[PDB]
């Protein structure tokens, strides 16, 4: 049936339009990028001194 | 060594070895052809090595990047030449050295090359090809080592210094203001961190 | 070429040293010299390309994760 089909494809983030469901997390990505950018930098300083 | 007294006399080089002459308050000359003229051949070998000497210092103008160097076919040798005033490699550490006059790899041991090498290469470029403010630092500079050589007048030196300190500071407003450099998207590093 | 420059301006002063012997030439000399070992010093960073984080002998391995 259609409401009673036993595959459930879930999405998290559901845009009009969209087969597939976008991440919680890409929506906070250019964040983790730009603070593993900053991370990085200092982890590596550490290592030269 | 590329010879500066061989060819024929440009306006620019002609105002140059006149505008040394008059750092010791020589009259100008008409003409750099031989005259006999001691001061006018002392100022024209000053003003070539001052010339060699501020390209070979290197700028975003002189400065050729991905120059390719083609071997001769059959020798496989790559000229080094008296007019390369700097050589590099493209990026990281150079490799390539003068040996002989010849392009030598020194990480491989070799000068022989089946194809073209691609290198950040000054090559000397004519006093009339340099840029206005260039010019005149190397005529201020020239002037400058023209007097201390041959007349030593120590109040000359002293405003030839300023002369020279303030030429090479208009020579670094051109090199920035042509470069065009920018440390957030111009920037090798910074430019991959600005991604989100 | 940087280093030719070098050369002759350092083989200049020490010449003016031992065979003319001005006191005034020593200065300019002086003056040259510290200016042609500076560009010579520029030429050899520029050549050496030497980097601290992975060019480092020993950093380079501090690196790794």
């Amino acid at each position: 049936p259609k409401e009673a089909c036993p595959y459930i494809p879930i999405r998290m983030v559901r845009l009009d339009g969209e087969s597939y469901g976008r991440s919680y997390i890409e929506e906070y990505l250019g964040d983790l990028r730009s603070l593993e950018n900053l991370q990085e930098a200092i982890v590596k300083m550490s290592m030269i001194s | 060594m590329r010879s500066y007294d061989m060819n024929v006399e440009t306006a620019a080089e002609l105002s140059a070895v006149n505008d040394i002459l008059a750092s010791i308050g020589e009259p100008p000359v008409s003409t750099l052809e031989g005259d006999a003229n001691a001061d006018a051949a002392n100022a024209r070998r000053i003003l070539n090595k001052i010339n060699r000497q501020i390209q070979s210092r290197g700028w975003t103008f002189n400065i050729e990047e991905g120059i390719t160097l083609l071997p001769d076919v059959y020798s496989n040798l790559i000229v080094y030449s008296d007019d390369y005033l700097s050589l590099m490699s493209t990026s990281g550490q150079s490799i390539y050295v003068n040996r002989g006059g010849y392009v030598y790899d020194r990480t491989s041991q070799s000068d022989r090359f089946d194809s073209g090498i691609t290198v950040n290469i000054i090559r000397l470029r004519d006093y009339d090809e340099m840029p206005e403010c260039f010019r005149y630092w190397i005529v201020t500079k020239a002037s400058r080592q023209f007097n201390n050589r041959f007349f030593g007048a120590p109040e000359v030196e002293g405003v030839l210094q300023e002369e020279e300190d303030e030429a090479r500071r208009l020579c670094m407003e051109y090199e920035m203001d042509y470069g065009g450099y920018n440390m957030l998207d111009g920037d090798a590093f910074t430019s991959g961190l600005l991604t989100r």
